[PDB]
């Protein structure tokens, strides 16, 4: 299944089927987490996914080609988590980001908190483009959640 | 071993729950990719 779309990613090394993850398919590129596949290979009914291009500090990873996403947040606007929590069916959560202001520039930040195997879910502005990926993030003082808007660099 | 299945299309829904806050962090990012706190 090369179809554009999100996707979850699947484990039968545990107990049943366990979600640790999901990501998005774009141009015959998959998108995900690198924390979410270790860089392992997918299975997709018959067929391999190979990854191709990952960094751990970026905490991504891409599988049959190059990182393809380079939509970024304006700034301003409301954005729309499409959350695929494990067990869930996929749920729009539109929220306006917060920022993570670093030595390197400011990132966006989505405050949202989701079970872990959530990590990968695409952010997206109002053309549908995906802007980053959800769950690399921080615990704040409150004891919640807040992941960044994680986006790669396309070539 | 890991695989894929399909959970949706990407589009944006007019009317979805609007909810969560906008909090401006210090942070910080490691060699490791792990986001802490700066305070
Ligand atoms: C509380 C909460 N976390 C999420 C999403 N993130 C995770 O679960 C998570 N993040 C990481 C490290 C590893 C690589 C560097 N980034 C952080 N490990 C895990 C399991 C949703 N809700």
């Amino acid at each position: 299944e090369t179809t554009d779309g999100v996707y979850r990613v699947m484990t039968r090394r545990l107990l049943g089927s366990t979600q640790v993850g999901v990501g998005v398919m774009q141009e015959g590129v998959f998108h995900t987490m690198w924390h979410v596949t270790k860089g392992a290979a997918l299975r997709s009914g018959e067929g391999r996914l190979d990854p191709y291009w990952g960094d751990v500090k970026q905490d991504l990873v891409s599988y049959c080609g190059p990182w393809k996403l380079d939509a970024a947040w304006d700034g301003l606007s409301e954005v729309q988590l499409l959350a695929v929590p494990p067990g869930e069916r996929a749920k729009n959560i539109q929220t306006l980001p917060g920022i993570f202001k670093t030595k390197d520039g400011d990132i966006g930040a989505v405050a949202l908190d989701y079970p872990a195997g959530t990590s990968g879910s695409p952010i997206l502005d109002k053309c549908g483009r995906v802007i980053g990926l959800y769950g690399n993030g921080v615990v704040i003082k409150n004891g919640s959640y807040v992941s960044a808007i994680t986006q790669g660099k396309r070539e | 071993d890991m695989y894929i299945e399909r959970a949706g299309d990407i589009t944006w829904e007019k009317d979805a729950e609007v909810t969560g806050n906008s909090p401006r962090l210090d942070v910080a990012l490691d060699e490791s990719g792990d986001f802490s706190l700066v305070e």
